[PDB]
């Protein structure tokens, strides 16, 4: 999920914000 | 490429206040 | 061997993000 | 009884725990950064007594024991866990211990304990006493049944504690199961095992299934389950599992619907291409059967029919297309066909038919989705295009018929029926259609004939085909070609998808000759078949030839410096190798250039036809000593000590002798030099040495072949006339 | 004189001499001559061969592996020029693996005027030095005459006369070698030079008539310096009028002759076009044209290729075949194959072609004759075409179809009135009977939408565009299906949504004008859109609907994107190069990039931390701050800077400024200048303080301008007599002792120098402190 | 509501002029 | 993201309800 | 004739029946 | 053209039948 | 491969008889 | 032509045949 | 050369 994302890949805020409410 | 305990900090540092629900 | 270890603990904390945050 | 909770950043929603006994679920505390002790020194909840999944920590200030929240939980039964732990606290700030002294057992999972920069009292906690398994416990950076007070045990479906020993209703908790204050072994009829700790009877996980009415409860295995193990089916009386809108536009939006059987909405349609349709469309999709809603397709372009939907037997129309249509189609461009309505059945409940714009699908389809869907008499003016719809496809209502079929072998002449129109005007040609078709798992246009007349009249226009392949089935078929009438048009014929497969001809060069003399006299032949096999390749017609050795090999003076040599009806032996792309043959000289000719064969008994010829060409091994000299070395001396030498030959040599190499040298002189060609030896008889040194000589022999060198003879011993 | 015997052609005599008979009364091989692969001639095949009559060749020779030919002097003695008209690889003579062939033996060989010699691998072939090639070619460099028995000396080259060397051919036939002034005009026996347009030699010298070849060109038994007029210069030999280039043209009715330059030329040379009446090539008005006579009158065009042999034609002499059905560069490569045609003798058919949707990339197609008609007597053939949507824009091009008629027939998306423009256009229209056009099969699934929708508002957000419009309505409304908007992304102007109807229930003052709002969009970016209409096909006359223009809305210059890969080099101490993109999104003309910077200062932890432990593992690196609006820049070297100190820099793009500046989100990116050098070499002297109980007290002024700060301070103490030995200041060692302070040490002189450890690295030691404590006994 | 048919789903002005008055 | 999602349903609905008006609740 | 038609260019049948009788 | 011309004689056997053909092959 | 003054002979072999025209 | 057939790739008789008449 | 000289002469 985030790991997959922000973490294997490189993540925005935008990506983030998807992890936000 | 934010991993770890960095991505931690990382999501607090985005989140701030509530951040995350669960429904 | 350390390193089959090493990527154990990291499997998890690979797993303790995604099923956390919605 | 309260379930799984997570209580995020504040301890408000952790008063909701207040008359809780059962966490029904996990708890995880999490991120409380905005905690602080104060908060945890007027909060408490003594109630609780087991938790079925786990515990998580993680991040919350403030607190620093558990012996004040929880004093009295006792057993996690790790019904679900958190990778493998029942028990995760991680990065605990202000947690100095952990204080559960009425922690027991532990029944399945383990601890993990990490970054809990104060956490104390860790060693002191016997965790054996409490897991079954503590090999998997990370802590880093009266058997289960427990006792009382004076250490009596307790009851045997107690676990860890009780109020007083050996009384199931005295229990603090249960080992396995618990029913009315008792706790149980097992959950007894009519109680089902609910969550693996409890026992409930039908009218609880009826009624929570009809509040789900969220996993809707069912029923199986004695147990109030959510849903129905492997090929079960709940029965919607008695939720017992008994054996068995959304728009798409693309594969990928089918395969979120792969496995579907009955869906409770409707769909929309509008995949315009790609690869792989209708397949992986079917293997996410022919599965469905039912639908509770209707159907809408529209501007999907480049399927062709529907065929796809195996199952799919049922429309509800419970949702219905505006207007009330169960049933919609438009711009469906080149859909020919809705089902096989001699294969497909299908149900249509409610609705009607939208059916518009999609020129390629006949009403003939249609008055048959009329009947089979049970929808006839619904549809109104206007629900049905008739001038749009199938208006491009021309519904060949009759057939034509092959009159004469020549193959050749490349060609195929076909003779057919001419078609003719009543107003025979109209016919403006005819249209043969054709590809290739190993299996039978399924583009010519030709003019009109000529009409002119019938007494017996050959206008069957005919039609030979030119540049094929020989020996392959192809699916073949005519359309006629005529005009769409003023009037009621004739619908005109087509012809049937034959499959005529090209003629077992003379097959192409059978392919890769690779021939490899592995031995003086063994040379594998392999070869790969021909390109154009042509037919079922009964034998590969092998032909080989020796190639004698050339003929001014044997008058060149080898002798002379220039000697560069190179180290390599009839009927012939042939071979036909039946069923084998390889030959080896035997029988064969050693060191000799051979000529090979392959063809294949399709056909041996009736007047073989069999390929073109593949030649090849090559030269066995040498042998070793077919080049070594045989026969004696014999001197002959004159009185002027003319010396002529003799020998007899390698008389099977590898292949050819070119020269002959002798190695005189004197007890006193050194190795001189004088060679003996092929001529040289023939004339000379062997060679012959004019006046030479006194002192002893000695003569070895070497004779010098096209493969090589042919090993020196045995030391010779003579002495010429020393006359003092 | 000059020439008495025919002209003939050139020639290839190939593998017997029966042909060669047919060069018995030819004086001139107007062409090249090829004699080559007997190997079936004997020598006696040439002991009764000869052909003297032969004077003069144009282009070339070539010999090639025939046998039993030994010598030429036999088979022609009285050849003398080859003219070089055309060359073989700027050869006028190739002599190859001539098998037999011994001697060349021409000796009235006199002048080449173009081109050289090829003779090799002839294998008997001698004579070859007896030659003088240069009397014979004004060029002999590109010559080659290798591999022959010449080579390898065994040539027994005997001149009748039995380096400078005397010339033959055999040993019975000289080289004749003329005078200088006659220089390729050549002499006769006595020596006399030959006319001034004569070219090697003369039967009677000084005379034109008298000549035996031209130097330049003939007319009339007399070689001429030109072709004077009405003569054309035939062949660069010779001078002929206009009836028999005119005649030789009417003949090819080939090379159809034609007339430019006072030439009888087969072709026009560039840019021309021949006049009809006399030949004469004219200038064209660019493109050259072309006239494409097809094979059988006709030809299929499926393909591209199929097209690019047709590239460049004008005018078919002929009919045109289409069923290209799909492939990349449609209508592109077809144009610039194809839009180059003007005109069509025969008819044009297109059957089945499927792809294409109009035939406007015929540009200049003016003209069908349709002089080969497709059968019922049809200049033009459509059937199964199935895309096609438009024959051409009949307000811009104009056609001309002379003869035969229409076959439009299964193709359905060309309306109607594109039909009956071609008819008017096309002067067709009163010849088209029953059936020869389909009225129910062709362009009845375009709707052909006579009318236009006209949009009532347009609201954009950045990514968002609300359009609204007028709701069109059918006179019976029922049969309104729908409204189908269509878009697509167009920055050029070189140019889907269905909506649903509207409520129709009222009209006094009723906005059931529908509307529509886009989504996804990228901002600031030209968005060709059009609606269409979506109604039924009517029972009776179809109401036609109406569709709206395209139109080409930008969504809005908003927030732009983060401006992308800001790299951010600290070139020095006080300069750093940042570099960066523009945004992915960069949503605007991009005014300037909105550059903050900010100096990050020093962590406090390592102001606190004893750097004499071991452990001391160093890393060796409203308000308004300092920015920049870099206009029209995607760089940046920020100036002013201080040496050694992290900074932290906020990037972001402005397509707007002066009014609310929008501006991107933040690109941020942080780094640290380079060190000075001398700012960790210590300053200040090195002062001792020896006590009574020589409790010897250290001090020093710091590196007040450091390399951001100074972790630790390094002191070398060493006797005459002892080592160096060590003891180690930190920050708070030295801001406590003031200094160092060293406790009672061993008699014999020290010395002291001190470095300054930094951040950054090391601040040179010292100069040597030179002091003694009390020896107490010396 | 709105954002179950305007946010979630697609409106048009006629399921937001049931957000009107 | 509801936010931008329903930061044009205000402005949406103020054309859409005009001088009619629109009673909005974004939150939850 | 027939291999400028048939050859170097497609014949029919009809294109044949010319090199018939 | 061999190749070409060989299959005429089968089209134009085919193609005349008992009318038969007359076929010139060379060149 | 049949490359230099090779390849006549290997034509001519094919050819032997009449062999090459010029129409 | 030829030498790019049957020199420069490998020629049959088949691809010599075109060689001959 | 040789290249060019059979290419021109075998049809």
């Amino acid at each position: 999920g985030i790991v997959e994302q922000c973490c294997t890949s490189i993540c925005s805020l935008y990506q983030l914000e998807n992890y936000c409410n | 490429h934010l991993c770890g305990s960095h991505l931690v900090e990382a999501l607090y540092l985005v989140c701030g206040e509530r951040g995350f629900f669960y429904t | 061997k350390e390193l089959e270890e090493s990527s154990f603990r990291k499997t998890f904390e690979d797993y303790l993000h995604n099923v956390v945050f919605v | 009884v309260c379930p799984g909770m997570d209580i995020r950043n504040n301890l408000t929603r952790l008063h909701e725990l207040e008359n809780c006994s059962v966490i029904e679920g996990h708890l995880q505390i999490l991120l409380m950064f905005k905690t602080r002790p104060e908060d945890f020194r007027d909060l408490s909840f003594p109630k609780l007594i087991m938790i079925t999944d786990y515990l998580l920590l993680f991040r919350v200030y403030g607190l620093e024991s558990l012996k004040d929240l929880f004093p009295n939980l006792t057993v996690i039964r790790g019904s679900r866990l958190f990778f493998n732990y029942a028990l995760v606290i991680f990065e605990m700030v202000h947690l100095k211990e952990l204080g559960l002294y009425n922690l027991m057992n532990i029944t399945r999972g383990s601890v993990r304990i990490e970054k809990n920069n104060e956490l104390c009292y860790l060693a002191t906690i016997d965790w054996s006493r409490i897991l079954d398994s503590v090999e998997d416990n990370y802590i880093v950076l009266c058997k289960s049944h427990g006792c009382t007070a004076e250490g009596l045990c307790c009851h045997s479906e107690c676990l860890g504690n009780c109020s007083q020993p050996d009384d199931p209703t005295k229990c603090v908790a249960c080992r396995n199961f618990y029913l009315d204050g008792r706790c149980v072994e097992t959950c007894p009829p009519p109680y089902y095992h609910f969550q693996d700790w409890r026992c409930v009877n039908f009218s609880f996980c009826q009624d929570l299934h009809h509040k789900c009415k969220c996993h809707q409860y069912v029923i199986h295995n004695n147990k109030c389950i959510p849903e129905c193990p492997s090929g079960y089916t709940m029965n919607s009386s008695n939720l017992l599992c008994t054996p068995c809108e959304k728009t798409i536009d693309s594969v990928t939006s089918a395969q979120e619907l792969r496995g579907c059987t009955v869906i409770n909405g409707s769909l929309i349609i509008n995949i315009r291409g790609g690869n792989n349709l209708a397949a992986e469309l079917e293997a996410n999709l022919g599965l469905i059967e039912e639908i509770s809603g209707y159907l809408k397709i529209r501007r999907s372009y480049a399927l062709v029919s529907l065929s796809f939907f195996r199952k799919l037997r049922l429309i509800r129309g419970e949702t219905l297309e505006i207007g009330n249509y169960s049933f919609y189609a438009l711009d469906n461009q080149n859909l020919r066909q809705l089902w096989d309505w001699s294969k497909h059945n299908l149900t249509i409940t409610q609705g009607k038919l939208f059916f518009h714009y999609n020129p390629k699908l006949c009403l003939s389809e249609i008055h048959k989705m009329e009947e089979v869907s049970g929808t006839k008499g619904r549809q109104e003016r206007n629900d049905i295009a008739l001038k749009t719809n199938g208006d491009q496809a021309s519904c060949e209502n009759e057939l034509l018929k092959f009159s004469y079929i020549r193959t050749s072998f490349d060609k195929i002449l076909l003779r057919w029926e001419p078609y003719w129109p009543p107003d025979f005007r109209d016919l403006l040609g005819f249209m043969l259609f054709y590809k290739e078709a190993p299996y039978q798992n399924v583009v010519v246009d030709i003019d009109p004939p000529l009409r002119s007349n019938d007494p017996k009249s050959q206008n069957h226009p005919g039609w030979l085909m030119r540049g094929l392949k020989p020996w392959t089935q192809y699916a073949i078929f005519v359309k006629t070609l005529v005009t769409f009438s003023d009037e009621r048009r004739t619908y005109g014929a087509k012809s049937d998808i034959i499959y005529v497969q090209t003629d077992a001809t003379n097959p192409s060069v059978p392919l890769d000759p690779i021939s490899v003399s592995n031995s003086s006299s063994q040379i594998i032949l392999k070869w790969k078949p021909p390109s154009d096999p042509n037919g079922n390749i009964t034998h590969y017609l092998v032909f080989w030839e020796r190639q004698a050795e050339d003929s001014e090999l044997f008058e060149l003076d080898y002798c002379l410096k220039g000697l560069k040599l190179p180290s390599r009806e009839e009927h012939r032996p042939f071979e036909k190798v039946v069923n084998k792309e390889s030959l080896v043959i035997s029988g064969l000289r050693h060191f000799t250039g051979y000529r090979i000719e392959l063809q294949a064969c399709n056909q041996d008994t009736p007047e073989e036809r069999c390929s073109v010829a593949a030649y090849v060409s090559a030269r066995t091994m040498p042998e070793a000593k077919a080049d070594d000299i045989v026969g004696p070395v014999t001197h002959e001396i004159f009185e002027n000590n003319v010396v002529h030498l003799m020998w007899q030959e390698p008389k099977e040599p590898n292949g050819l002798i070119v020269l002959y190499e002798v190695s005189y040298r004197r007890y006193g002189d050194e190795e001189l030099h004088l060679c003996v060609s092929r001529k040289h030896f023939a004339l000379e008889r062997g060679c012959r040495l004019r006046g030479l040194s006194p002192g002893n000589y000695s003569v070895r022999i070497r004779a010098t072949s096209l493969a090589g060198n042919g090993s020196w003879t045995e030391p010779t011993y003579f002495y010429v006339t020393d006359y003092l």
